């Protein structure tokens, strides 16, 4: 019953609520907020980028996460018009997406060929 | 006795997107028919539908004039006046009207603040407030809406748009929705549309329900795996 | 007596433009006081344009567009099809207070195209929201979307690629309008599937989707 | 009296776009220019620019093959042959080389192995094992490069694919990378590039450093600014 309010895929941080009825008496029911973040011990700062240092600070503004410009349809009496959802909008982030496929181009020399070939950085997303 | 200007708002041109412009006559003296002309600066008389008003509890004769011009007149920056004819009483009263000149723009910032919780614990008439605050032009217009629905004119009163204490140029906006408690108790998700000149798109809509309100527990779990690389 | 056709000509196209209907072969301009989206989409989902967007009653001069003003009033519930279904009660009550006319802009109708293939129904997908053909993503792109799209062109059903030909088939060029498009199997345009909004996607060219059917 | 026979690798189809030939003859015999000619099916001579560029020390000379055979050819699996002509030994070693027809393609699941603490412990040199793993054509070409530059070739050594032990199809390979220690204690990322036929890319590439590698410290900071408010 619990509604999802971002499902952020490349800043892993799964944000439900659910107003879970703790007594008949619908006042005091407590709004829960599950934030489950999952912390990628092993990805880097950059992660399109093989090279860049491990990172170590893992920083979650849930404003920024909670924030939404993909404008809205609303629809007046005589016009339906773009709605902005936030004031805040108007960026870097920690892990893979699994629908994205992230791509790095490498070096590869034989003798002075030097082919700057690309490189599938997860495996599975590219070619399933 | 008294007469009304009342010039098009940004309400009445982009809800029914046709600047209307009228003169409301209200109850000055007993006249067969009270013509209204409105005029621009050349001065000659705009077509204008005049409507015979209904009968008044003081009975005295009334008038509502209104000549629908477009969007550029009233953009150009042009005054207009409604020559009241007077036969009976001759004074005839120039009511001029213009828009607002050379006003500055400055961006809506509209908070939705749920109803309290001691207004909650009373089981009825729940009031959800929408804070219009920081727009320079003052005019603003309100509406309230249910999953995509306008709610009733109403169920919602939005206050005059008073100035800003603290900013001098800025002016901000209530909006009262006074809505039934069991109805916010279930969760009922509520959209305050609003539409002004300085918004990008015109139109912001803030959404607000139990589920969107402040949480009394959280549930944050952090979970710290070195072989995700990918999300869940 | 009754709308017998509609148009909106005077405008850029024939989804945009001022409202008119025809009654025993007379063409008469719609002016109405009670009037609103409701009306626009009947008109809109008449004629056959894609969905109603925007209603004026705006000024003109009244010399030019003189055809006759169209007296009986209605009132439309929004869901009507055609404007025999709007009720078109009262005739003989003149209504139009000012002499305007309706100005109704409809979205372009839904034209979805395997662009790509090798002449059959397939290639990279390509969708038309206003006036620029353009590719969706795949943001999480399933079988419901691909027999959607399949069963829009009216070209059977899908083969389930294993992204291979869904590769093969073109990187595609123009703008991203869809992402994130979440169909159910039963939507027969790729329009009543819920995504994102139009054109407000998160990927780049190289992330486009082709469907075989 | 020893004539190899070394057939162009995916490396040197993938990277020189050439699939490039050679039938390389050591110390055979005292003949003035041994003539290498590179003969197809039908037996007509490709270009063989033959290069005799090598010293032996028993004044044996040496002759080097050269077909410029394109990869829609070979792949197309033929037998091959550098009909090798003798005048002096008259004996025509027509020395057989072909592809492997329909043998499986099994990409490199690539692991890289950070060096151990106890040969970190040595304070000298650090040896990173790239364990690129069961592969089928058993062509492998892994090339390294510190941080974004390629390393040098003889830097690092590279096994010849064995056959797995726990799987029959199978294939296996190391690269061995000794670097000194205040090069690894540095924490420059060691990447191990990799060059298949089994990929659908082709190239894939792991990286180490001191932090990835090894769990020896893990300085993990979380911070969640905002944990309360609305949000929808
Ligand atoms: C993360 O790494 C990638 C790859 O090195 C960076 O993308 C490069 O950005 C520069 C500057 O815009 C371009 O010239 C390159 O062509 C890009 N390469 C690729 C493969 O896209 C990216 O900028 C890095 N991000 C940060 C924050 O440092
Ligand atoms: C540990 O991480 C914090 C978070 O940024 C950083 O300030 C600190 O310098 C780090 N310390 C070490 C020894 O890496
Ligand atoms: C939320 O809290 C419940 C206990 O009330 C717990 O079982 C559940 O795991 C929590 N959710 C998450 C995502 O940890
Ligand atoms: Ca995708
Ligand atoms: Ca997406």
């Amino acid at each position: 019953e619990r509604i999802v309010l971002v499902d952020n895929k490349c800043k892993c941080a799964r944000i439900t609520s659910r107003i879970i009825r703790s007594s008949e008496d619908p006042n005091e029911d407590i709004v829960e907020r599950n934030i489950r973040i999952i912390v990628p011990l092993n990805n880097r700062e950059n992660i399109s980028d093989p090279t860049s240092p491990l990172r170590t600070r893992f920083v979650y503004h849930l404003s920024d996460l909670c924030k939404k410009c993909d404008p809205t349809e609303v629809e007046l009496d005589n016009q339906i018009v773009t709605a902005t959802q936030s004031n805040i909008c108007d960026e870097t982030c920690y892990t893979y997406d699994r629908n994205k496929c992230y791509t790095a181009v490498v070096p590869l020399v034989y003798g002075g060929e030097t082919k700057m070939v690309e490189t599938a950085l997860t495996p599975d997303a590219c070619y399933p | 006795i008294r007469v009304f200007a009342i010039p098009p708002s940004f309400a009445s041109i982009f809800l029914t997107k046709s600047t209307k412009l009228t003169c409301l006559v209200t109850d000055l003296t007993t006249y067969d028919s009270v013509t209204i002309s409105w005029t621009r600066q050349n001065g000659e008389a705009v077509k204008t539908h005049t409507n015979i008003s209904e009968s008044h509890p003081n009975a005295t004769f009334s008038a509502v004039g209104e000549a629908s011009i477009c969007e550029d007149d009233w953009n150009s920056g042009e005054r207009f006046t409604c020559t009241v004819t007077h036969t009976d009483l001759p004074s005839p009263l120039k009511q001029t009207i213009s828009r607002p000149k050379g006003v500055a723009l400055h961006r809506p910032d509209v908070y939705l603040l749920p109803p309290a919780r001691e207004q909650l614990n009373l089981r009825e008439s729940a009031t959800i407030t929408c804070l219009v605050t920081g727009f320079s032009p003052a005019d603003v217009f309100v509406q309230w809406m249910q999953r995509g629905q306008p709610l009733s004119p109403e169920k919602y009163v939005t206050s005059a748009p008073m100035p800003e204490p603290q900013a001098p140029g800025r002016y901000f906006a209530h909006s009262i929705l006074t809505v039934s408690e069991e109805e916010w108790n279930t969760g009922e998700t509520y959209t305050c549309v609003v539409a002004h000149e300085a918004l990008p798109n015109r139109v912001t809509e803030r959404t607000v329900d139990k589920s969107t309100g402040k949480p009394t527990l959280y549930n944050v779990s952090l979970v710290m795996s070195d072989t995700a690389g990918t999300c869940y | 007596p009754v709308p017998e056709g509609v148009r909106l000509a005077d405008g850029p196209g024939h989804c945009k433009g001022r409202v008119e209907v025809k009654h025993q072969n007379q063409w008469y301009t719609v002016c109405q006081t009670g009037w609103s989206l409701r009306a626009a989409k009947v008109v809109c989902r008449q004629l056959g344009c894609g969905r109603a967007v925007l209603t004026q009653k705006r000024c003109n001069k009244h010399a030019y567009g003189r055809k006759p003003i169209w007296l009986s009033q209605m009132s439309c519930s929004g869901r009507e099809a055609t404007l025999q279904d709007c009720p078109s009660g009262p005739w003989g009550k003149n209504t139009c207070n000012h002499d305007e006319d309706t100005w109704v802009e409809c979205e372009d109708p839904f034209d979805l195209r395997l662009v790509g293939g090798d002449n059959l129904c397939s290639g990279r997908l390509e969708v038309l929201h206003k006036g620029v053909w353009g590719s969706v993503c795949d943001d999480n792109w399933g079988e419901k979307e691909d027999q959607v799209v399949c069963k829009q062109l009216g070209c059977g059903k899908s083969l389930s690629p294993s992204f291979r030909d869904r590769k093969c088939y073109g990187p595609g060029v123009g703008r991203i309008w869809l992402d994130n498009v979440r169909c159910s199997g039963e939507e027969q345009s790729l329009e009543q599937c819920q995504h994102r909004f139009w054109g407000f996607h998160d990927c780049t060219h190289q992330e486009d989707v082709a469907v075989i059917c």
